[PDB]
């Protein structure tokens, strides 16, 4: 997912 | 552990310092709009407020300290509630209006059945002179809470969101405390805070049923959270 | 002009709210566990029609609703009703985990959640709801104030009367945990933790009310005119 | 003309 991504930033 | 170690000044100071910035829209008042072009508008504006928030987020206390499900799991549920509440608040000193974008105010002749509840809440703010303290204490709740309830022995990541939400709790009272007023006044006025929330979370959810009824990419699988 | 409800203590609020309480109904007799959707809504549908009435006359009961006018009576009523009907739920359901005992005689596990399709879904936050009101050790005296809240408080912006009376109801739940020996911090951090529990209380009914729609648009049970009267104030 | 009307009506 988008939202998975962009928070492990 | 930092959360569960700060002041309640520390905790306003932090939220504070983790607000995002008020982002424009792409409005042209010389331009012609059909229903389409104005959800257009606001999908694109909802959209790029959302990485933001993402941001602000991870700077709210405890938050990081959750594993990354919970975290996508948290703003999955919240993420409509939130950007009501951001819109709302910076549309108090606009009666019959709401400010979406400093170039985007409308009135409701311009969903409308959603608008006219979020000018309640916003009326609401106005007549109780809700504090940007107390409004970020307010935010930070949703984001933990509205979740909270929905997520194997986890159980603690359960117990962590509580804690740090009777943190919030405190910094509240601290806030009212600190304004003058009496104990029971205290109370009653965080009393009267934490009810508009669950107005908030029933406008969430009447805005995705009249959805239902253009996105973005991230958008899309938000959406697809509450389905 | 002047309302009664504020002229009550904090314990003749707790008394009048107690006693204003409506029974726990029964369901029918047959030992029949539902495990299909027509036969599962059929007797929910029969048992929140008779707490219905009851409900109605309880919010009569409640200090402060008959001050106002017979519509803002109705509307309260109309935006609540679901709401008021799972709190009392989950409150009778709290000394049974894992389980929701929507009538004494109709005790249903998650197994049976399954036989309508997004029933589960509810099921399981009703009793993520049950299961943290009995892991705070709710009190009676306590949830009456919630229910009451519930009322008066769920319509209120779809009103300075309301918020006097809510702000009554406020002080009688700190009353009552001050009652409890519970410490200044203890007290308004009980009061946060009770509140945002509404919030998901609406949440759920937001859901519920979506699915009883479905089911109405399903021509599943024969719903009553009452139900659904109080069902299309909900509709969009 | 609501059911709930007459109900809170006594
Ligand atoms: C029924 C239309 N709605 C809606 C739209 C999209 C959506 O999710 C994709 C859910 C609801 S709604 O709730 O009215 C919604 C509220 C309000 O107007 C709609 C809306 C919005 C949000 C996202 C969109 O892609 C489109 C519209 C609002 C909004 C936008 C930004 C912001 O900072 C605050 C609010
Ligand atoms: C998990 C249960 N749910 C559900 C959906 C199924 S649910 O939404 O809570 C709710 C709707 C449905 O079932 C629950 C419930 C109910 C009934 C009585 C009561 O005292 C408490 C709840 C329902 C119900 C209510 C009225 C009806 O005409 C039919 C059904």
């Amino acid at each position: 997912k988008i939202l998975h991504r962009l928070l492990q930033d | 552990s930092l959360a569960l170690s700060l002041t309640a000044d520390q905790m306003v100071s932090a939220l504070l310092d983790a607000e995002p910035p008020i982002l424009y829209s792409e409005y042209d008042p010389t331009r012609p709009f059909s229903e389409a072009s104005m959800m257009g508008l606001l999908t694109n504006l909802a959209d790029r407020e959302l990485v933001h928030m993402i941001n602000w987020a991870k700077r709210v206390p405890g938050f990081v300290d959750l594993t990354l499900h919970d975290q996508v799991h948290l703003l999955e549920c919240a993420w409509l509630e939130i950007l009501m509440i951001g819109l709302v608040w910076r549309s108090m000193e606009h009666p019959g209006k709401l400010l979406f974008a400093p170039n985007l105010l409308l009135d409701r002749n311009q969903m409308v059945e959603i608008f006219d509840m979020l000018l309640a809440t916003s009326s609401r703010f106005r007549m109780m002179n809700l504090q940007g303290e107390e409004f970020v204490c307010l935010k930070s709740i949703i984001l933990l809470n509205s979740g909270v309830y929905t997520f194997l022995k986890s159980l603690e990541e359960k117990d962590h969101i509580h804690r740090v939400l009777d943190k919030i709790t405190d910094t509240l009272i601290h806030l009212m405390a600190k304004a003058g007023l009496t104990l029971q006044q205290q109370h009653q006025r965080l009393a009267q805070l934490l009810l508009i929330l669950s107005h908030i979370r029933h406008m969430s959810n009447k805005g995705m049923e009249h959805l239902y009824s253009p996105l973005s990419d991230l958008l899309l699988e938000m959406l697809d959270a509450h389905r």
